[PDB]
C-alpha cells in the first residue's frame, strides 16, 4: 500500500538521480583524451612450450607467485602442477569427483584450493612430510555450484557460488567468516585487487558490484552489460577493472566513478568472452573467444592488434604471469599453450 | 512479509550508497594513461626481448 | 643432464606413466546421465535392487561384463544452462515420466497437469545443440495406478482432442507416441520406450540392450562402414 | 640388345613390321588418355578433401589417403605406359623395357594389397567393442609399409631373375620375355588377396547380425543389417566383376601355347577396365558415408 509505493517510488527517484549524478561527470572519453598518441604495433606472438597430457576439457588455470609452476583442472579427475622452463610435471594430484571449474594457487606456494559443482571445496596441501598431497579442509556450506576462488592470505580464501551468494571463510575453522549477498542471478567469477581488501564480482543478471571484506555490503553497482557476466579482471593500478560478456562487447569500468569508458566490440564476432587479463602497464587487454582463438586488443585505442590463433576448440583459461615474460592459454583440446 | 523488507534494505542500499563521491572522468582517464606510459619501460610482453633473455627458448 | 635434472625427468616420466596407466581404466565405464521432474520416481529407480554405490551423487553398478555410471543430478535449482556443457560425452540420458499425474494440477503453479511441462522440459532437453547423438532412453513410470485411474477417469482434461476409447492400450500408445514425436533429430538420434516393470531384471536388461545398440552404432559410424 | 628384343617379338608375331609414322592418330590412346586423366582428377579431390579438414584424421582415413594416393600412382603409371606404347618394337632398350612393366605391376598391386589392409583394419576394429574408438600408430604404420615393401619387391622381382632373355620356349606371348612362373605366382597371390578380403567382409557381416538380432529384443514400433549387406555386396560386386577380365586373361596366357590361341592380342581393353575400376574407388569409398558426402558438398 502506502508503504510498499512510497518505497519504490523513493527507490526510483534515488536511482534517478544517481543516473543524473553519473551523467554529469562524465565530459569526454577515453578516445577523445589519448587521440594523440602512436597505436602498438602487429603483435607477433609465438608458441614456446606445448604441455600435454590432459585427457580431457581444461576448465581453470592460476599462474604461482614465482613465475614457474601452473595448475590446470581436467574433467578427467586430475589437478596437474606442471613445472614451466621444462615441460616437466611435479604432481598428479587426483580429486575425488571429477567435476571441477576452479583453481586457485597460494600466494605462498604452500596450498592448493579446488572446487567445482559437488557444492563443497578442498584445500590439498604441499609442504608435507610425508612428500604427498593430502586434503586438510572440506570446507562445505553452500548451495550452488563454485564459480571461482581465489586465496586471499595463507589462512584466508574466498569463494562466489551459484546460489546468488559469496562467501569468506576460514580455514583450519570451517566457518563461513563473511557472507555476501544480494544479487539475482549467480555469480559467475570474482577478481580480488592488487592489496587485497576489496574484491568485485559479476553474475548473470547483467551487473557487477563491488564488495568490502571487512563490513560486508555492497558499495556500488555497475549495470550497462545486455548479457551475462562470465569473465571480469583487475586492472594493475586498482582503480578499474575489465568485464566480458556473451556477446563480445568488453567493457572497462571505473571505481572512482560509475562511468562507461571503453566499448571494445567488432563486427566479425558473434561468440562470448571467456576469460580476460590486464598486462602491467594495462595496455594489452587480452580475451578469449569461442570462435577458437585468442584476440588480444589494445585498451587505449580499444582496437585489434592481434590473434593468438593456435586451438581446435573453444578456449576456457587464459593467464598473465606475475612479472611478465609468457601468457598461458588452455583450450577444451587438453592442450596448455605458451604464448610468449 | 518479505517484500517490505527487501524493498525498506534496497531503498537503504540505494541511499547510503548515493552519498559516494564522484571524480571527473577526463582526468582519471589522465592517471590512467599516465600511470600505462611510466609503467611500460620494460614490459617484456609489448616490448622485444633479446634472445638471450628469453627462457622460453630452446 | 645433471642429478637435479635427471631426477626431475624420472618423477616426470614415473607421474605420466602412472597418469596414462589411470586413464584407460576410465574409458571403459559407460556414462548414462539420469533426469526427470520432482515427483517422476527418480527414487526407486534408483533403489529398484540395482545400485551399489549435495549436487551429484554418482552411483556406480555393474552388469554382465559392463560397469555403468550413473549421475543423478537433480540437486541443482540453479539455471540448467551454465552447467549443461560438461556432460557432453555421455553415452545415454535417462528420462523418467510419471504416468499416473495426467490429471493432478502442479504443485504452486495452478494447471499444467503436471505433464504439460514435462513435455516441455523433454522437448528443451531433446532438441539442444550439444545432445545430437545420444540416445533419449525413456521410462515411463506407475502404470497399475495409472490403469486403475483411467478407468474412472477421464483423459480428455491433459489432451482435449483424443475421441477413442478409456482403454490402457489406446491410451498408453497415445501417450508414447506424443512423448516420441518430439524429436525432431529423426535422423541422428533415436528415443526407446519401456514401461515400469516391478522386476529389476527387466529394466536393467532394458538398458543393457538399448546401451549396447548404441555401442553398435557408434562402432559402425566410426569404421565409415554406416 | 635391340637384336634380341626384334627376335622375341618376330618368334611372338606382335613387331608387325611397324610402318606408321610418329603421330599416334589412336583414338583408345586420346580416350584412354582422358579417362585417366579424370581417375587423377577424382582422386587429387579425394587427397585435396581429406588434407584440408582437420577433422578427418583417424587412422581409417589414413588407410583411405593411401588408397587414394596408390591409385593416383596408378593412373600416372598407366598413362606414362600408354604414352610410350608407340615405340615399342623399337627405339628401347630392355632395361626400360624392364622398368615400364615393373612399374606397371607395382602400381596395380599397391591398390589391392591398400584394400586388404582397409578390409584387415575394419575387421579388428569391428571385431572388438569400445567406447572410445582408437587406435596405436605402430600397427597403422607396420601396415602401411609392409604394403609398399611388398608390392615394390613384387614389382621388382622380374628385372634380375625370371626374365626369360635366355629360353625361347617358356615366354608369354602378351608380354614377351617373361616367365610364365612368375605369372602363375602374381595370379596366386591375387586369388589369395580376394578370397582373404571376401572372408573377412563376410565375417564381419555375420559378427554384427548374430551380435545384433540375437542380443537385443526390445519392443517394436534392423535397418543396420540392411544397409551393411547393401555395403558390402556394393563393394564385392564392383571389386569381383572389374576385376575378373583382367585374372581370365592371364589364366589364358598361362595356359595356351605360342601359335596356338589368337585371342591374346587384346589385352588393352581388360587392362583399362581394370584400371578403370582401380579408378572408382573413391565413388564407393565417399558416397555411402554421410558425413564425407556432407564434407564435399560444404566443398
Ligand atoms: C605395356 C603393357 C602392360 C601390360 C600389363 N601390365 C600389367 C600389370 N599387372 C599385371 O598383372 C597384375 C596386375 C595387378 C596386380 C597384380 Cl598382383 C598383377 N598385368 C599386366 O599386364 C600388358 C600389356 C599387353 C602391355 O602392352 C604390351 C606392350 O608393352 O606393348
Amino acid at each position: 500500500g502506502s508503504e510498499l509505493d512510497q518505497l519504490r517510488q523513493e527507490a526510483e527517484q534515488l536511482k534517478n538521480q544517481i543516473r543524473d549524478a553519473r551523467k554529469a561527470c562524465a565530459d569526454a572519453t577515453l578516445s577523445q583524451i589519448t587521440n594523440n598518441i602512436d597505436p602498438v604495433g602487429r603483435i607477433q606472438m609465438r608458441t614456446r612450450r606445448t604441455l600435454r597430457g590432459h585427457l580431457a576439457k581444461i576448465y581453470a588455470m592460476h599462474w604461482g607467485t614465482d613465475s614457474r609452476l601452473l595448475v590446470s583442472a581436467s574433467q578427467d579427475g586430475k589437478l596437474i602442477i606442471w613445472d614451466s622452463y621444462t615441460t616437466n610435471k611435479v604432481h598428479a594430484i587426483p580429486l575425488r569427483s571429477s567435476w571441477v571449474m576452479t583453481c586457485a594457487y597460494a600466494p605462498s606456494g604452500n596450498y592448493v584450493a579446488c572446487g567445482g559443482l559437488d557444492n563443497i571445496c578442498s584445500i590439498y596441501n604441499l609442504k608435507t612430510r610425508e612428500g604427498n598431497v593430502r586434503v586438510s579442509r572440506e570446507l562445505a556450506g553452500h548451495t550452488g555450484y563454485l564459480s571461482c576462488c581465489r586465496f586471499l592470505d595463507d589462512n584466508q580464501i574466498v569463494t562466489s557460488s551459484g546460489d546468488t551468494t559469496c562467501a569468506l571463510w576460514d580455514i583450519e575453522t570451517g566457518q563461513q567468516t563473511t557472507t555476501f549477498t544480494g544479487h539475482t542471478g549467480d555469480v559467475m567469477s570474482l577478481s580480488l585487487a592488487p592489496d587485497t581488501r576489496l574484491f568485485v564480482s559479476g553474475a548473470c543478471d547483467a551487473s557487477a558490484k563491488l564488495w568490502d571484506v571487512r563490513e560486508g555490503m555492497c558499495r556500488q553497482t555497475f549495470t550497462g552489460h545486455e548479457s551475462d557476466i562470465n569473465a571480469i579482471c583487475f586492472f594493475p593500478n586498482g582503480n578499474a577493472f575489465a568485464t566480458g560478456s556473451d556477446d563480445a562487447t568488453c567493457r572497462l569500468f571505473d571505481l572512482r566513478a560509475d562511468q562507461e569508458l571503453m566499448t571494445y566490440s567488432h563486427d566479425n564476432i558473434i561468440c562470448g568472452i571467456t576469460s580476460v587479463s590486464f598486462s602491467k602497464s594495462g595496455r594489452l587487454l587480452l580475451a578469449g573467444y569461442d570462435d577458437f582463438n585468442c584476440n588480444v586488443w589494445d585498451a587505449l585505442k580499444a582496437d585489434r592488434a592481434g590473434v593468438l590463433a593456435g586451438h581446435d576448440n573453444r578456449v576456457s583459461c587464459l593467464g598473465v604471469t606475475d612479472d611478465g615474460m609468457a601468457v598461458a592459454t588452455g583450450s577444451w583440446d587438453s592442450f596448455l599453450k605458451i604464448w610468449n | 512479509t518479505a517484500s517490505i523488507a527487501q524493498a525498506r534494505k534496497l531503498v537503504e542500499q540505494l541511499k547510503m550508497e548515493a552519498n559516494i563521491d564522484r571524480i571527473k572522468v577526463s582526468k582519471a582517464a589522465a592517471d590512467l594513461m599516465a600511470y600505462c606510459e611510466a609503467h611500460a619501460k620494460e614490459d617484456p610482453l609489448l616490448t622485444p626481448v633479446p634472445a638471450s633473455e628469453n627462457p622460453f627458448r630452446e | 643432464l645433471s642429478a637435479e635434472d635427471k631426477a626431475a625427468v624420472e618423477r616426470s616420466k614415473m607421474i605420466d606413466r602412472n597418469l596414462r596407466e589411470d586413464g584407460e581404466k576410465a574409458a571403459r565405464e559407460v556414462k548414462l546421465l539420469l533426469l526427470g521432474a520432482g515427483e517422476s520416481g527418480k527414487s526407486t529407480i534408483v533403489k529398484q535392487m540395482k545400485i551399489i554405490h549435495t549436487g551429484i551423487v554418482e552411483t556406480h553398478f555393474t552388469f554382465k561384463d559392463l560397469h555403468f555410471k550413473m549421475f543423478d543430478v537433480g540437486g541443482q535449482r540453479s539455471e540448467r544452462k551454465k552447467w549443461i556443457h560438461c556432460f557432453e560425452g555421455v553415452t545415454a540420458i535417462i528420462f523418467c515420466v510419471a504416468l499416473s499425474d495426467y490429471d493432478l494440477v502442479l504443485a504452486e503453479d495452478e494447471e499444467m497437469n503436471r505433464m504439460h511441462e514435462s513435455m516441455k522440459l523433454f522437448d528443451s532437453i531433446c532438441n539442444n545443440k550439444w545432445f545430437t547423438d545420444t540416445s533419449i532412453i525413456l521410462f515411463l513410470n506407475k502404470k497399475d495406478l495409472f490403469e486403475e485411474k483411467i478407468k474412472k477417469s477421464p483423459l480428455t482434461i491433459c489432451y482435449p482432442e483424443y475421441a477413442g476409447s478409456n482403454t490402457y492400450e489406446e491410451a498408453a500408445a497415445y501417450i508414447q507416441c506424443q512423448f516420441e514425436d518430439l524429436n525432431k533429430r529423426k535422423d541422428t538420434k533415436e528415443i526407446y520406450t519401456h514401461f515400469t516393470c516391478a522386476t529389476d531384471t527387466k529394466n536393467v536388461q532394458f538398458v543393457f540392450d538399448a546401451v549396447t545398440d548404441v555401442i553398435i552404432k557408434n562402432n559402425l559410424k566410426d569404421c565409415g562402414l554406416f | 640388345n635391340y637384336d634380341i628384343i626384334v627376335r622375341h617379338y618376330n618368334y611372338t608375331g606382335k613387331l608387325n613390321i611397324s610402318a606408321d609414322k610418329e603421330n599416334s592418330i589412336k583414338l583408345t590412346s586420346v580416350v584412354f588418355i582422358l579417362i585417366c586423366c579424370f581417375i587423377i582428377l577424382e582422386n587429387i579431390f579425394v587427397l585435396l578433401t581429406i588434407w584440408k579438414t582437420k577433422k578427418f584424421h583417424r587412422p581409417m582415413y589414413y588407410f583411405i589417403g593411401n588408397l587414394a594416393l596408390s591409385d593416383l600412382l596408378a593412373g600416372v603409371a598407366y598413362t606414362a605406359n600408354l604414352l610410350l606404347s608407340g615405340a615399342t618394337t623399337y627405339k628401347l632398350t630392355p632395361a626400360q623395357w624392364f622398368l615400364r612393366e615393373g612399374s606397371m605391376f607395382v602400381a596395380l598391386s599397391a591398390s589391392v594389397f591398400s584394400l586388404l589392409a582397409i578390409a584387415i583394419e575394419r575387421y579388428i576394429t569391428m571385431l572388438k567393442m569400445k567406447l572410445h574408438n582408437g587406435s596405436n600408430n605402430f600397427r597403422l604404420f607396420l601396415l602401411i609399409s609392409a604394403c609398399w615393401v611388398i608390392s615394390l619387391i613384387l614389382g621388382g622381382l622380374p628385372i634380375m631373375g625370371w626374365n626369360c632373355i635366355s629360353a625361347l620356349s617358356s615366354c608369354s606371348t602378351v608380354l614377351p620375355l617373361y616367365h610364365k612362373h612368375y605369372i602363375l605366382f602374381c595370379t596366386t597371390v591375387f586369388t589369395l588377396l580376394l578370397l582373404s578380403i571376401v572372408i573377412l567382409y563376410c565375417r564381419i557381416y555375420s559378427l554384427v547380425r548374430t551380435r545384433s538380432r540375437r542380443l537385443t529384443f526390445r519392443k517394436n514400433i534392423s535397418e543396420k543389417s540392411l544397409a551393411l549387406l547393401k555395403t558390402v555386396i556394393i563393394v564385392l560386386s564392383v571389386f569381383i566383376a572389374c576385376w575378373a577380365p583382367l585374372f581370365i586373361l592371364l589364366l589364358l596366357d598361362v595356359g595356351c601355347k605360342v601359335k596356338t590361341c589368337d585371342i591374346l592380342f587384346r589385352a588393352e581393353y581388360f587392362l583399362v577396365l581394370a584400371v578403370l575400376n582401380s579408378g572408382t574407388n573413391p565413388i564407393i569409398y565417399t558416397l555411402t558415408n554421410k558425413e564425407m558426402r556432407r564434407a564435399f558438398i560444404r566443398i
